RNA sequence: AAAGAGAGUUUGAUCCUGGCUCAGGACGAACGCUGGCGGCGUGCCUAAUACAUGCAAGUCGAACGAACGGAGGUCCAAAGUUAGUGGCGGACGGGUGAGUAACACGUGGGCAACCUGCCUGUAAGUUGGGGAUAACUCCGGGAAACCGGGGCUAAUACCGAAUGAUAGAGUGUGGCGCAUGCCACGCUCUUGAAAGAUGGUUUCGGCUAUCGCUUACAGAUGGGCCCGCGGUGCAUUAGCUAGUUGGUAGGGUAAUGGCCUACCAAGGCAACGAUGCAUAGCCGACCUGAGAGGGUGAUCGGCCACACUGGGACUGAGACACGGCCCAGACUCCUACGGGAGGCAGCAGUAGGGAAUCUUCCGCAAUGGACGAAAGUCUGACGGAGCAACGC
RNA sequence: CGGUAUCUAACCAGAAAGCCACGGCUAACUACGUGCCAGCAGCCGCGGUAAUACGUAGGUGGCAAGCGUUGUCCGGAUUUAU
RNA sequence: UAAGGAACUCGGCAAAAUGACCCCGUAACUUCGGGAGAAGGGGUGCUCUAUUAGGGUGCAAGCCCGAGAGAGCCGCAGUGA
């Protein structure tokens, strides 16, 4: 078979129903100087029933579009 | 139009439009009768249901509906009873 | 029945869009004009970019009125508004096209160009 | 899907590529996978062809043209295709 | 292996800093003087301004309507090689760069959330009925685009039936995954198909060849949707949004999804620049540069958007469709005044704007397209010729 | 396309050269005319009676069926400097 | 009171026009309170869902208060004076 993209981030907002928001950070070279710069992007993940709490590192996986802007589901919670 | 083929195409367009509209109206009316029977009481309903599915299946053989459409409608209205 | 200080909209392609009546030509004490009568008038509202500008003194003819005319056969015609077409020194319009119905009486007043361009001559 | 002949080169000096492409695309436009060359100017025709991808495309339903059929016949692709169909 | 040139100018003379100017290369270039030829290329950059004239998409008699020789009766003549309904194609090919700051494009993936005529292969079948309709012919309205009524007839035109689902439900067994779920197989009931045409043989019945039609399964092809990252100016543009944000049910589509509906909660995005204004099709690439970078998107190839302006749907596998349809708007034209017809950002060509850009040409011979069993028809695609020192 | 490319023979120095520049930057000077006028010009700036800079003639330099001028971009510009 | 709509007049004097309740929306300027009921708009009747959803009252019996939605019905006109 094939594989889907997986992202490990930290829960920021869990006040929706059965879904949360997760920030994923990564570094990148600059266009002309080559310096590391933080780059944080927010995705929306789907949980089973409101398990994850704010400020808990979670791993989420790619899936089909579940809603208008919702394309990820919770894979697990690494820690708090 | 100013092409000899366009006039024939448009005439065939009205003919096919009338035919397809007639069959589509018949199929929608059959579905409406079935869902009216299924929503209120039981009565025949199921007895209607069969021919309703017929109105879909033959329609696929006519070419005015997709096969997936017929299967989806049949499954969705089969859940009422 | 149009006299001085009466407003009536313009029904052709020229820049004018509403007009106020200044004088009724025809006699010393004349005080009323009807279908087929020429009046002196000024432009009170004009569409932007038109040929005829606001505040201009122009002549014009009456094409339809709320109290129309009676024919010799004993029949009557009435419209729902008062309308107007701006004309030149002769009886030719200053616009390109006419809007709305037009009374037949203008055919009897030698306004042959306005009659031809009208969508309907009632 | 046809194994077609694409023309390039210069004025009065044509050179040809044996290429497979769809019949709805431009002659010199988009194509799938080129397989050979064909040079008409020389009196003995020089035609190079893969002879392996050609048979795969023929098996998969790629009907050639008249001159491409002639070239495949002379180079033996058509006869080998018939043998493969029999065997 | 690659690897970079400076000069003049502030002072009575200096040395620094600093700006200005010049020496080089390249144009879809323009203007001036001048002008012999050949090969290969390029030519509205401005008004996505308005368009005379001609040609650019038709084809199938193997499904149903010709002159001649000429059976027959010194006279007319039967059978034998040529309009339309129907099928396929018109969604390809060709042209513009207006709009668009966004999954439009480039790059890399996902679809256990999808479709696909023609093409190839395989497994089954092409068994029986009906009611019509053009064409044609009469009656009218007719200025003309053309409208109605009566009668008559074919089909691979249309509509039921016999039988056939890996289509819907109910179930079972086994093996499995990326949560939703996927795969192989089995059981009972309910639905869904067809068309024949050109020949051969045989007995003539049959049998059979080719092209055809219906259903299912794979391949190939072309599309659909989702996602990570990447490519502009302004903060003298700071808040924006309410089907918006999420959920529970439902409708709709080939498919997931507030795509749409009802209900429930008040969410969501933003100084990592939200929202707004301005400009702009994107890329492979082109010019320059020692290189890093800077400027541009001429020709050609790939993707996208548009077709006088705005909106909508039908037919179709595929369109919300340049040379198809309906409505409104501006313009051009005909009228018997009731009403009708049109869209060169297709190939040539005309007017206008410009400092500035070409023949109202030949041919399907080659390559490629559409139709057909084939000959064959069409192809301003394309193969060629003409003009301009515009470039090498 | 098309009697087209190409080839074969006879005649002919005859039917075929222009543009810009010359004080320095930058290659290349003499005379005449004019006299802060006519004018040239990218800059330094030349022209008021002995002008290698204005116009012409002779000469010379560069390029060549081309040569000059203008408009846009990059370089020189380390003049946004990783 | 037809048509016109300040042409009357020293002067729109007089008359005419707006007017209730609910909802949307609202400018310059500012002493930051205002301007503001700015301006400009939309809805009101009766019947059935329906002794409503829900409230006040009472031990219960019962009695009062009555918003949104749907379907409809009737006039030129529904704060019908
Ligand atoms: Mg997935
Ligand atoms: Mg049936
Ligand atoms: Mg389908
Ligand atoms: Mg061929
Ligand atoms: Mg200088
Ligand atoms: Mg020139
Ligand atoms: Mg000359
Ligand atoms: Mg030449
Ligand atoms: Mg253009
Ligand atoms: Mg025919
Ligand atoms: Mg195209
Ligand atoms: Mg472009
Ligand atoms: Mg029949
Ligand atoms: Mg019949
Ligand atoms: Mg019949
Ligand atoms: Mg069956
Ligand atoms: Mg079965
Ligand atoms: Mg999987
Ligand atoms: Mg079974
Ligand atoms: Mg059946
Ligand atoms: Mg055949
Ligand atoms: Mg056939
Ligand atoms: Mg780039
Ligand atoms: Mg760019
Ligand atoms: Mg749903
Ligand atoms: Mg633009
Ligand atoms: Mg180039
Ligand atoms: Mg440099
Ligand atoms: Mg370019
Ligand atoms: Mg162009
Ligand atoms: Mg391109
Ligand atoms: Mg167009
Ligand atoms: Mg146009
Ligand atoms: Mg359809
Ligand atoms: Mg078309
Ligand atoms: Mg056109
Ligand atoms: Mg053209
Ligand atoms: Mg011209
Ligand atoms: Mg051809
Ligand atoms: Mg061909
Ligand atoms: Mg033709
Ligand atoms: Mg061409
Ligand atoms: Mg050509
Ligand atoms: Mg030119
Ligand atoms: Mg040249
Ligand atoms: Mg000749
Ligand atoms: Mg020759
Ligand atoms: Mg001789
Ligand atoms: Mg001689
Ligand atoms: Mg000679
Ligand atoms: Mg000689
Ligand atoms: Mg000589
Ligand atoms: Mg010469
Ligand atoms: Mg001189
Ligand atoms: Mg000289
Ligand atoms: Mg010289
Ligand atoms: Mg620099
Ligand atoms: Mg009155
Ligand atoms: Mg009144
Ligand atoms: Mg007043
Ligand atoms: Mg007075
Ligand atoms: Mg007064
Ligand atoms: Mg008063
Ligand atoms: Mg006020
Ligand atoms: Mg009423």
């Amino acid at each position: 078979r094939n594989q889907r993209k997986v992202y490990t981030g930290r829960v920021v907002s869990d006040k929706m129903d059965k879904t949360i928001t997760v920030v994923v950070e990564t570094y990148k070279k600059h266009g002309l100087y080559g310096k590391r710069v933080k780059y944080s992007k927010k995705f929306k993940a789907h949980d089973e029933n409101n398990i994850a709490k704010t400020g808990d590192v979670v791993r989420i996986s790619e899936t089909r579009p579940l809603s208008a802007t919702k394309h990820f589901r919770l894979l697990e919670v690494v820690e708090e | 139009p100013n092409i000899k083929s366009a006039i024939k195409r448009v005439k065939t367009a009205e003919t096919r439009n009338s035919r397809n509209a007639s069959q589509r109206s018949a199929m929608r009316t059959a579905i409406k009768k079935f869902d009216e029977a299924a929503a209120n009481n039981a009565d025949n309903a199921k007895d209607l249901y069969v021919e309703a599915s017929k109105k879909l299946d033959s329609a696929v053989s006519k070419g005015l509906i997709h096969k997936n459409n017929a299967a989806r409608n049949k499954s969705r209205l089969a859940a009422k009873l | 029945m149009i006299q001085q200080e009466s407003r009536m909209k313009v029904a052709d392609n020229s820049g004018a869009r509403e007009v106020l009546t200044i004088k009724v030509l025809g006699g010393s004490g004349r005080k009323t004009a009807n279908i087929g009568d020429v009046v002196v008038c000024t432009v009170k509202q004009a569409t932007p970019g038109g040929v005829v500008k606001k505040g201009e003194v122009v002549k014009a003819v009456i094409v339809r009125t709320k109290s129309g005319a009676r024919r010799q056969d004993g029949s009557y015609i009435k419209f729902d508004e008062n309308a107007c077409v701006i004309i030149r020194d002769d009886k030719s319009p200053r616009g390109t096209r006419i809007f709305g119905p037009v009374a037949r009486e203008l055919r009897e007043n030698n306004f042959m160009k306005i009659v031809s361009l009208a969508p309907e001559v009632l | 899907v046809k194994i077609r002949l694409k023309r390039m080169g210069s004025k009065k000096k044509p050179f040809y590529r044996i290429v497979v492409a769809d019949s709805r695309f431009p002659r010199d436009g988009r194509s799938i996978e080129t397989i050979g060359t064909y040079n008409p100017l020389l009196d003995p025709v020089e035609v190079k062809i893969d002879e392996e991808a050609t048979l795969k495309w023929m098996h998969n339903g790629a009907k050639p043209s008249d001159t491409v059929r002639n070239l495949l016949s002379r180079e033996g692709i058509m006869e080998k295709f018939h043998n493969q169909k029999l065997g």
